[PDB]
């Protein structure tokens, strides 16, 4: 258990920080990505990648919904900078904004699998940018038409068993990484 | 009034279509678009059409669809940012019950939207019960 | 020690796809669930008191919307009181009219039709479906899109692909701030390619109406609907909210459809138990109780959940005969990846392509699909000749035909062309006779010079916030030396005004003439009635290349 | 300059596949000729005066068969004055039984029942295949050989066949001299991997019923008719040679059907000007009037020419749905390539297999196909896996399971042992067991060690020339040990002594128990009526590998 | 006679069947095999058994496959030698008319065979006229 | 080429081996179903049986196109009652005198993958047969896309033989 919950998260107050949420069994009940990559590894490539551009970096647990918009969204209205990033446990990421449609991102990455601890590194690095108000390239596009038919089943059965630790009406938890 | 045998309009009755500035289908020529004699503000749809679409609907044996085509008849007379600005407040979690009754309220005396206003006075009825209201999640 | 034999089977591209075993707790299981309610329906007053056995006091939004508006309640004991085994054989009968089920159909309750279309096998689910498909005339839908957004190769893939044959065409985009490119590069293209063709871009719902409003997409597709509740909200809508979206569009003169599929709720992690067939029902309904005039169904975007398990494509082609079934038009899928093996690919293909829908597929990859931002589809581009050989062997219109080099490559670099004269007249960044002559002869994005993205985003934002509408894009033809696309361009546009192609199943073929269930009424009745590929359609499929006189 | 986008199409396999223009007048034309004769038929006092147009002056020995012996007079002339179309409606109409249609088909002229299936798609054909098809459940057959004829590999792949579910299993030559040990091959390892599944070697006629009065065999197929005169006598053959040897075949107690195919007589270079669907009649019209229970058609063979015209695919299904609906087994082909296309072939065998025939496949080859000493067929060993993966997502019985290594393992090396002791106690060229091991772990004869072909050529021809019995296979393996295996070989030629597996359709299954059209009766009427996939068998079929279980 | 009821013979009536040696289906085991109580003159179908079917085939409305059988029936009297040489003298090219209406009073008068001996009178008259006697290609 | 002359006859003795070409080989076409010319081809037939010491003659089979009849029109002729039958499409059999017309010694069934190699094996082995040897059997040649490629051109090229066909026509000797 690298994460602890230390109480309701409150918003943040200055543009100097970006919000990773991740969804209520992000490092508890699953550990993995869907493609054997530790959540320790995971959240500690976001994070140095965030301060890397002289940004904090502040982490919640989300329980209102497992969808990852609705996480991010959970997280952004609670960013000081109003950018936000969230991340499933299968290893869905987003990078959200408040102000922004919960469906509507800055940046998205829907396939998974594709994702390495590098582009999990660059992600955090725009985030950041993107609080800073610049207007960073997005990180190159990851595409590969067998990725549903290699792993859509799996993604399906892990984000069954995430939502199962939603729970309604139940607000933000900042977390303390060990 | 109108059947399928009328249909399609544009073939059998195009004198019947008219826009929302009273335009003509053969208004629209490429000769008065670039001289502006006509405009997007020309080319709109009008409730006569979808009225008599709904009846062609009717005629056809669907009923929904022609219900479908008499509530954008009412919403034509919606402008665009209204449009969004309704469709919105429909989503989960955005609106309070007032705030949807008032959208119905305004429809029906601004616009005369009243089958759009009763759609949404359902709307709030069923969000309350089914918890889909602004604080609800 | 190792069998040989296993070990060259262990190397299939097959055995690379996700299978699973039945979880019928989570849902995850195609159709025929024992969790799966008994057909049922109370009525008191004229207000449902009970559906499918659960209780109005207990009823989402989903029920209360289909069972107040989804099922025709005048003659819902009457159908319900009907044997289901009798219906399916109707279903299949030759002899029963298509006008003959649909005031019996549409009198039944979600279970109920499920219950029906369950006791058949993919043969009879086939024999039925070419009589209950709305439109007489069987069509096709293409993905256009690349990895690059690039519009100039956006506009040629277009025209290629109405030349080919597609009907309807959709684009999407790999960045967000481009699709106001990507939907008049479509729009222009495929007119070029054939007058006509109606084309749409997949984005955010709000997102999407904004831009079919500015007239720049002749229709919208992806007006998703769910099966369960909890779903439903995640998708971010209610049957509510998404019904007032359907008269929006048609509000504005606008064609639409809704878009579902079965697996979804499995995908999104609430199927409260139930088969995925039985949730896609209720999908198919909150449809007909919208008044929505079709549907782009057959899992689409999910098919790797119900391939996954047993009776999965069964259940695909199942969810495409209810859709039909219930009078509306369906947009019956293809147009996603689900397998490594092109012989499993092809047999979920046929199931629609034998007897034929409204739109084979909803998706055919008109672009290799590297460049399909829809994560891939069932065909695509380098299928397009075995698709064509396959139509010649069993005598079958699957939509599309075979095309001359030279016809493509002009056609092509007219529609580059064409677009360049827009971009220009526009004062758009600028489109070069280097980029016009990659599109013409361009396989994909791989073969295109790489443009300035953040000039394009720049002014394509542009065009949303200062509100540049498609006779913007008109004008730009007109005025430089496209006065024959402009015109088809402003016919399109033209189309809005009528509401003609607002009907069921409806496209625009030949002059500018719609062609939609209500004139071209499907009267099937058996063996040399209903539509036959015959006459010249016949000696166009026949014309594939590589076939050499015999003398 | 060349499009990339058909550079990339003109690499695709299929069109490395041979295609050509329609050529009437060389009979070059699958279906639905102009110069087919139109149905007539004329009695007098019981007897054929005219046949299609044709004067009984004029018949040649095709016509005064058929005439004679193939059509059921009694009602010729009332179903020759029903409407075609009407007829058509009811070959697919689910709710006309099939006993209701047989004593009108069977009373047909050949080129009647061809106007009539020629008015359906392939929708409809299949819809009335299922309905048509003597046998209820459907079964498979399987090739089994190799490019050197090795006699242990033979074995060992003859039990694992069998063991994945095919009940009739054919091996040939690629010297002819080796027959004898390709067969005692056959039949020994299909008795190892399943008793009661029927072997047969196809050869030169006079030869392979030689090899059946041996005892070496269970029935024959490859017993050759053609649809003209000209093409028959190069046959070496007429219709009375054929029935003589029908007889001989039956008089021995063996099963046997004839073998044709549309296409041959193109093929062969006398096709009178007519379609091969016509002359493909005429060859069922034969079967059916020497009196023979099935017909093993479906192009076969000669599958390269009706799939390289128009309609060609559709022409092969309409072939084998005359065959059935004349009360005739059919063993419906998908035994031979004619396409470098995945997508292709599986659309052709899709035709047989979603409806189901008493021989999905006559020929699947349960061996890589650079074994297959047919030419290749339309599926080989590689496809295994897939085959079972489409059973499950169509739900639709193929006739195949899957399997577990261990099992096949265990089968494959048990064969081997059999047929070595069998060449120990006839003293024969000895099988070492280096040998055993290796067709044990074999995926083809590459992995096999090279024997002395020469040698056993010798020992080969000397079973024929000494006249050695099947008795001296039942003893040698008596002796090696292999009592089983043995005894299973004498309930083979107990079933010879009964007969019952003389009948239309008959294999079989369990402990020795016939499964024929007799007793298993086809009653389709329809949704939940006739065979279906469920209970145990459907289990079978669900549980593939690499079925993960989800929780 | 026997009817489809009866099928299938092995099933329903096991008695009814036996082989060209007298006994039952019964005394058909590796031991009798081995011990040569049971040999190949011991295994061959009977035309008695071969008229069932023949009568089940007509039971079951095939008329042509109980020719066959029937045909068959009288066949098993014939020699696998002369089985043999009627088959290829009914080949193309093989025999002159004489020769083959000499096969046909051999089967009638020699074995009995009438149905085989017309089948082959038969065939002599066509292949005069069809040219498909020995010099005619 | 290939002169007309008289009609062949008998041979007498087993030191030869009849090669009977079907009635349009050298004349209506020239190469086979893969281009090879039938010049070419006769060539190394020859010369592989010859190698054996054997004499090696070439007759033209008309009475039917069928490369099996055409061989046995040419193995009853042949003083050593072996002979090869060719089509102009290239397929060949190596076939003996007294055996079935539908049987043989060794055949080559799919035209496409002979090569001009192919073809001087199939002479020693006759040869080698009319010498009452046992030769290995030359080694088979099988490709599953065979039929995919050619059997469509194999019909064509067959048809147009078959019209060359004439009944009743005795082989005709040939000169080289
Ligand atoms: C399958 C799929 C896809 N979808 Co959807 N989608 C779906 C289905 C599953 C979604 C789910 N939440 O479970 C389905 C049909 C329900 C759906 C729905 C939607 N999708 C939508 C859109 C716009 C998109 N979708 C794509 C991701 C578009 C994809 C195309 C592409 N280029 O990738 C796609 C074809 C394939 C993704 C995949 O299978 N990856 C492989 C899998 C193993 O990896 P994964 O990481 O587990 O995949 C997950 C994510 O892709 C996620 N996801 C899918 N769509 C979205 C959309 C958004 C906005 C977000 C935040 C996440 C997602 O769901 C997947 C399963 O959990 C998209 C790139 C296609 C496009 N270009 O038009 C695009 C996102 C664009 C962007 N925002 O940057 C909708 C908003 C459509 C609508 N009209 O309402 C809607 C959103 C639903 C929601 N609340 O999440
Ligand atoms: C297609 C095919 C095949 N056939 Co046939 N066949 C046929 C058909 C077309 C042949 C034709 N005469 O037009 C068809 C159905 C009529 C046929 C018939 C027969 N065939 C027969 C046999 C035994 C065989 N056939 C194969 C060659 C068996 C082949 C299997 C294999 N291993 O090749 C095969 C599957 C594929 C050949 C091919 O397509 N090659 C590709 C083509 C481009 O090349 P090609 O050179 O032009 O091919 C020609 C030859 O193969 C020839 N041919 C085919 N079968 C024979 C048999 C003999 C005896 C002879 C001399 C030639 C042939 O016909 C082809 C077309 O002209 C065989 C190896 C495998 C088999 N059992 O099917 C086997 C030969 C045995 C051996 N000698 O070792 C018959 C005697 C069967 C019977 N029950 O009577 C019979 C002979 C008819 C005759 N008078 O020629
Ligand atoms: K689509
Ligand atoms: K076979
Ligand atoms: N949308
Ligand atoms: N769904
Ligand atoms: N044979
Ligand atoms: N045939």
């Amino acid at each position: 258990g690298f994460l602890t919950e230390v109480g309701e998260a409150r918003q943040g107050t200055q543009q100097d920080e970006v919000i990773i949420a991740v969804g209520p069994a992000f490092g508890l009940a699953q550990t993995v990505n869907i493609v054997g990559i530790p959540h320790k590894s995971i959240l500690r490539e976001v994070i140095a990648g965030i301060e890397e551009e002289g940004i904090k970096a502040r982490v919640i647990r989300c329980f209102k919904s497992s969808d990852v918009a609705f996480v991010a969204v959970e997280g952004n209205r609670l960013s000081g900078s109003g950018i936000s990033i969230g991340i499933q446990s299968k290893g869905t990421t987003v990078i959200h904004q408040q102000g922004l449609p919960p469906l509507s991102n800055l940046e998205l990455f829907p396939q998974a699998p594709l994702l390495t601890l590098e582009t999990y590194r660059q992600i955090g690095k725009n985030a950041a940018r993107y609080a800073k108000r610049e207007s960073p390239q997005p990180v190159p596009t990851l595409n590969d038409q067998m990725a549903r038919p290699k792993y859509q089943a799996k993604s399906a059965i892990l984000h069954i068993k995430e939502t199962k630790y939603v729970v309604t009406g139940k607000n933000p938890q900042e977390l303390r990484v060990a | 009034s109108a059947r399928v045998s009328d249909y399609p309009l544009a073939n059998k009755h195009p004198e019947w279509v008219k826009t929302a500035t009273n335009k003509t289908l053969d208004d629209f020529t490429l000769e008065n678009v670039l001289s502006n004699k006509v405009t997007a503000q020309d080319m709109r749809i009008t409730p006569e059409t979808l009225r008599l679409q709904a009846s062609i609907a009717k005629d056809a044996g669907r009923d929904r669809l022609a219900m479908n085509f008499e509530r954008a008849a009412e919403l034509t007379a919606v402008p665009d940012d209204r449009i969004l600005e309704i469709y919105n407040a429909l989503r989960p979690y955005r609106s309070t019950k007032e705030e949807l009754l008032a959208i119905a309220d305004d429809l029906e005396s601004r616009y005369q939207a009243k089958i759009c206003a009763a759609f949404v006075r359902e709307a709030a009825t069923l969000y309350v019960e089914r918890k889909k209201l602004k604080g609800d999640d | 020690m190792r069998s040989k034999r296993f070990e060259a089977l262990a190397k299939r591209p097959v055995n690379q796809d996700g299978f699973v075993k039945e979880w019928i707790e989570e849902g995850f299981i195609a159709m025929e669930s024992p969790n799966d309610p008994k057909p049922s329906i109370k009525i008191v007053n004229g207000a449902v008191t009970e559906l499918d056995g659960k209780p109005v006091s207990d009823f989402d939004l989903i029920d209360h919307f289909i069972a107040r508006y989804g099922i025709n309640l005048n003659r819902a004991e009457e159908v319900m009181a009907m044997d289901s085994v009798k219906l399916a054989n109707m279903l299949c009968d030759p002899n029963v009219k298509r006008s003959e089920i649909v005031p019996l159909t549409t009198a039944m309750t979600p279970a109920k039709i499920v219950e029906v279309v369950s006791h058949m096998n993919v043969v009879e689910m086939m024999m039925a479906m070419q009589k209950m498909r709305a439109r007489r005339t069987p069509s096709q839908q293409a993905h256009v899109t690349n990895v690059k957004d690039n519009p100039v190769q956006i506009a040629a893939d277009a025209a290629e692909g109405a030349w080919r044959g597609f009907d309807e065409q959709e684009t999407t985009v790999a960045v967000a701030r481009y699709a106001p490119f990507n939907a008049i590069a479509l729009l222009v293209g495929s007119q070029v390619g054939r007058p006509g063709v109606l084309t749409q871009c997949s984005l955010e719902e709000a997102t999407e109406l904004k831009l079919g409003m500015l007239g720049h997409t002749c229709y919208a597709e992806t007006i998703s609907v769910y099966g369960t509740e909890p779903v439903f909200t995640d998708g971010d809508d209610t049957p509510w909210s998404k019904g007032f979206l359907a008269s929006s569009y048609a509000s504005r003169g606008l064609k639409m459809r809704f878009t579902s599929g079965s697996g979804s709720e499995v995908q999104m992690g609430y199927a409260e138990g139930k088969s995925m067939l039985y949730l896609e029902a209720r999908c198919i309904y909150i449809t007909k109780a919208a008044g929505v005039q079709g549907l782009q169904n057959g899992s689409v975007s999910c098919i790797g959940v119900p391939s996954a398990v047993p009776s999965g494509i069964r259940a695909v082609l199942a969810e495409n005969l209810i859709c039909s079934s219930l009078d509306l038009e369906c947009a019956s899928s293809n147009d996603q990846t689900f397998t490594h093996s092109d012989m499993r690919r092809t047999a979920r293909l046929l199931m629609q392509f034998l007897p034929g829908t409204d739109f084979i597929s909803s998706g055919y990859s008109a672009v290799p699909n590297y460049d399909n931002m829809f994560a891939g589809s069932n065909e695509d581009a380098e299928d397009f000749d075995d698709y064509n050989v396959i139509q010649r062997d069993l005598k079958v219109d699957g939509g599309l035909r075979p095309v001359r080099e030279e016809d493509v490559i002009a056609i092509r670099n007219k529609a580059a062309r064409a677009l360049q004269a827009v971009f220009a007249g526009m004062g758009l960044p600028p489109i070069t006779d280097e980029e016009v002559e990659a599109a013409t002869y361009a396989h994909g994005s791989k073969d295109m010079p790489e443009r300035n993205i953040v000039e394009d985003i720049k002014f394509a934002q542009e065009i949303i916030n200062k509100n540049r509408n498609g006779l913007e894009v008109v004008k730009a033809l007109a005025q430089g030396g496209f006065t024959d696309v402009a015109q088809d361009m402003l016919n399109i546009q033209k189309a809005k005004l009528t509401g003609d192609y607002l009907h069921t199943s409806a496209i625009i073929v030949g002059d500018g003439q719609v062609l939609s269930a209500v004139n071209d009424v499907n009267d099937y009745a058996g063996p040399a009635t209903g539509y036959r590929l015959q006459g010249e359609r016949w000696e166009e499929i026949k014309n594939i290349p590589g076939a050499l006189d015999p003398n």
